[PDB]
């Protein structure tokens, strides 16, 4: 069980081990809708490196339908100003390079390669309620 | 008698033998080889006093008057070119010395300058990166008001200068001329040096920043994310009060007040729209004056606030409808309060509270009033009637909640009241929709109260 | 060599400063150094080539506090063994620094690194000071290396392993631990695609 | 591009006192901007068309009354020197169908600037003129107008080429040659413009 609240696994991987099963084998709820996610859905969040939620000790992930929802919803929420990369970078006293921006549509950390792309493209980086976000590859094009 | 650098004595020299041949034209000559070039001037000397004796010679004489601002119209364009591509500054940290050079010229304000000297010189200095604007901030932070006077007239005159000589409209914004935002830029400049040279109390008077939290649904973003005890973060800093570590609300006096770096012809042709939606979005090629906030006049201001609070109605309505397509909940655009006659305080308490608790986004919606038993469209007239009414009631002796003296006819809060935190929390609630709502109420408070909403506790001086 | 150890417990464990690990999300280009990958939780990386890692907390954790990071092999069967760098390493000139020839793990850019042997299970391991985040600064970033590659015969041998990050009291006393996969290799953003492309497929 | 459009604009404005010195202050704060442009941003990289402004200007007569040599052409030859030669050769080869005395008042133009400053500052063993901006500036203006007049001028290259005889140098730079990959390549030419 996972009742005590500091002490449980954050990350799917290590809920895996913890549960002696694998991302193969593991079923898991979203957190929302208590759906069970599509397999699919469950190596996504994997790869978003996102945290598992807990209810009076038991897992809870996000599918993507819900995940796109709620993240669309805290956009049009929480939206504080929009910079480009180079301004940002000054502001932080950082190369974007190491600077933590995840996707404004699905979370999904983004890569160097999408960061030099909003330089590339004089594209604007917007901060939501204090943390910072951009438009991944999957979510440029559509 | 050529020479690469200048020094008071090298000047004398001078001044001797132009008197004695009756001519100007060689230290015409050296002056001018002289101010045109940074690098000389850059290794020339700091020596404010020198300096300050080397104008008060030279600028007795108007041949040379016009030398300087010949050789300063030539110098300033090069300058901007090292700041801006060859980071100058970051290889001779005594750069510096070339705009505190020129600065101490006391002639800069006069027309000749105005026209086309100092505009180029202010492109330049509005260049300097941050560390250096800081080390120059720091230094006019100890000179007299009367100087700091002249510097803010310097520039004030400039920007006064350029918008009345230029003919702006909503296709030529204020925005889009460099001669203007380069003032403003050096104006901010003085504006932090006011700041910084006025009293400032730091180490007594700050107040934790009370936050309310979310709603479930943020929250558990916030939660599937690394953010769990990360709820505060600050509002948009000012990268200079960073940079100087002492934010406008700190000083408690300045030099000069602040009123005066108000520039009320700019006020009068600044289209706030466009300007917020720029303070908004980044756009290389255009400004945003309400970075600069020293120099908008409350008008302005608050019709910048106001399309803050309109655009985030709007946000709001938005969600709202996004909801209703995907989940069919029926939740209201407006923050429709219903209350009676007689239990307006009861009633309002009540719905806002459950508001508050339910989800404390609604209270960023567009306030609409319905009086039980009444019926009228809130078109403000009944929001206005109900804020008279709720003012009037809440500062009633019999509700004990606060004291009224007849002296400064101002109201305090009663420390012995029994009345519960919720109608405190009513009235603060009232106050915060009022601005929102852009509606005045006759509320009578001393300036303590306000220093203490921002942050800032009650020192002995607000007695 | 030592033939045998025991296993240390890889739980992960927040503790009472809430401890948790960070990576600079990379890409995954073939000049790539270094890259984390989320979905295997795992880092992939050039031998001797810079590991960034951050460390996170919710609250500071007390003075004297340290950083260790110590290896064992991920299969069950193997957990008891201890990793040691591959002898054709552990007989390179590169092992001038403060760091045994036989340690797998080195820190760089931090001079209070304490190379230690566990003298009960003979385990090697790296510890360092804990270091407050910088101003500014949300979480502090240590610097690793790793020296062998881990398709070395002799050494790890193609057998994955696990890096266990400990925080400990001045006195070794368990503050908080987390974990995570490690491959040395060649080309961390050819290896990190395929791992991630036969775990998608699966 | 429209020569003859600028010819009688300027015709019609220059007649007017107050509105001269207006062109004077406009030019003074035109060419600054300009060299950083082509120093900085390549503009004509991108707008091919940038070299118009350049015409526009030249086409105001009154370019060499003194009160242009002092400040206002100095400064714009700072900024044309700096254009990339493929400009220059666009530049050149409109100037070479002017008629000769427009030849000659441009000549005139930088010849009177150049005179100027040489006469206007003390030059010495320690002051090079080879260390003023204005003067080489103004020379590598100049530059631009001469082969303006070369190429202006009657040019026969199609009858009257010879043959560079070279002769063959020592043994030792034949063997360090051969050594190299150079044994046809004999033929090189001196420094070119
Ligand atoms: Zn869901
Ligand atoms: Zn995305
Ligand atoms: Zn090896």
């Amino acid at each position: 069980m996972f009742q005590d609240p500091q002490e449980r696994p954050r990350k799917l991987p290590q809920l895996c081990t913890e549960l002696q099963t694998t991302i193969h084998d593991i079923i898991l709820e979203c957190v929302y809708c208590k759906q069970q996610l599509l397999r699919r859905e469950v190596y996504d969040f994997a790869f978003r490196d996102l945290c598992i939620v807990y209810r009076d000790g038991n897992p809870y992930a996000v599918c993507d339908k819900c995940l796109k929802f709620y993240s669309k919803i805290s956009e049009y929420r929480h939206y504080s100003y929009s910079l480009y990369g180079t301004t940002l970078e000054q502001q932080y006293n950082k190369p974007l390079s190491d600077l933590l921006i995840r996707c404004i549509n699905c979370q999904k950390p983004l890569s160097p390669e999408e960061k030099q792309r909003h330089l590339d493209k004089k594209q604007r980086f917007h901060n939501i309620r204090g943390r910072w976000t951009g438009r991944c590859m999957s979510c440029s094009r559509s | 008698k050529d020479v690469t650098y200048l020094t008071e004595e090298k000047v004398y020299e001078i001044l001797e033998l132009c008197r004695e041949r009756e001519d100007y034209s060689p230290l015409i000559r050296v002056i001018g080889r002289v101010f045109s070039s940074a690098e000389a001037l850059v290794q020339s000397f700091v020596d404010i006093d020198a300096i300050r004796r080397v104008y008060t010679r030279l600028l007795s004489n108007e041949k040379i008057e016009t030398a300087f601002l010949n050789a300063l119209v030539y110098l300033s364009p090069n300058v901007e070119c090292d700041l801006t591509y060859h980071n100058v500054y970051s290889r001779d940290p005594n750069y510096l010395n070339l705009f505190i050079i020129v600065m101490e010229n006391r002639n800069l304000h006069s027309p000749e300058y105005l026209e086309m000297a100092l505009p180029l010189f202010c492109k330049a200095m509005s260049k300097l990166p941050l560390a250096a604007q800081g080390k120059l901030i720091r230094l006019w932070s100890k000179y007299n008001a009367d100087q700091i006077r002249r510097m803010m007239e310097t520039f004030q005159q400039l920007i006064t200068y350029k918008v009345i000589s230029n003919e702006f409209n909503s296709r030529n914004l204020v925005n889009d001329d460099d001669a203007i935002v380069a003032a403003s830029k050096c104006l901010k400049m003085v504006y932090y040096a006011n700041v910084v040279g006025g009293e400032v109390d730091t180490n007594h008077n700050e107040e934790d920043d009370e936050e309310p939290i979310p709603e479930s649904s943020e929250l558990t973003l916030q939660e599937l994310l690394g953010e769990e005890r990360r709820n505060k973060k600050g509002p948009r800093v000012d990268p200079l009060e960073t940079e100087l570590g002492v934010k406008t609300l700190d000083c408690r006096k300045p030099l000069i007040p602040f009123e005066e770096f108000i520039n009320e012809p700019l006020n009068e042709v600044l289209e706030m729209d466009k300007d917020y939606t720029f303070f908004k979005v980044e756009t290389e090629n255009k400004f945003s004056f309400m970075t600069c906030p020293f120099i908008l006049n409350a008008v302005t201001k608050n019709l910048g606030l106001y399309y803050d609070n309109r655009i985030r109605m709007y946000s709001e309505r938005r969600i709202t409808v996004l909801y209703s397509l995907v989940q069919g909940q029926q939740l209201n655009p407006y923050l429709r309060l219903k209350v009676r006659r007689d239990h307006i305080i009861d009633d309002a308490l009540v719905r806002l509270e459950m508001i508050a608790m339910e989800n404390p986004a609604d209270l960023k919606k567009q306030l609409y009033v319905e009086f039980e038993g009444e019926q009228g469209v809130d078109e403000g007239g009944v929001s206005k009637e109900f804020f008279q009414l709720v003012v009037e009631e809440i500062f009633n002796p019999d509700i004990g909640m606060f004291t009224y003296d007849e002296s400064t006819k101002l109201f305090w809060f009663n420390p012995s009241s029994f009345e519960t935190e919720g109608q405190f929390t009513l009235i603060g609630i009232v106050l915060g929709l009022a601005i929102y709502n852009n509606c005045i109420l006759d509320v009578h408070f001393p300036m303590v109260v306000y220093r203490k909403l921002m942050g800032k506790k009650g020192t002995f001086r607000d007695l | 060599w030592p033939l045998s150890s025991s296993v240390p417990s890889q739980k992960t464990y927040q503790g009472s400063y809430g401890f948790r690990l960070g990576f600079l999300h990379s890409g995954t280009a073939k000049s790539v150094t270094c890259t984390y990958s989320p979905a295997l939780n795992k880092m992939f990386c050039q031998l001797a080539k810079t590991c960034p890692v951050q460390l996170w907390v919710d609250s500071t954790p007390p003075p004297g506090t340290r950083v260790r990071a110590m290896a064992i092999y991920k299969q069950s069967q193997h957990m008891t063994e201890v990793v040691r760098r591959c002898p054709h390493h552990e007989r390179c000139s590169d092992s001038d620094g403060l760091a045994p020839p036989q340690h797998l793990i080195r820190v760089e850019g931090n001079l209070r690194v304490e190379y230690l042997d566990d003298r009960n299970t003979f385990r090697h391991s790296v510890v360092v000071p804990y270091e407050p985040p910088e101003v500014g600064s949300d979480c502090t970033t240590i610097h690793y290396n790793y020296m062998c590659n881990s398709s070395c015969m002799g050494g790890m041998n193609r057998r994955p392993i696990l890096t266990i990050i400990t925080l400990e009291d001045s006195s070794g006393n368990l503050l908080g631990r987390n974990s995570f996969e490690v491959r040395v290799c060649a080309c961390p953003g050819r290896d990190r695609r395929t791992e991630e492309e036969n775990l998608r497929k699966k």
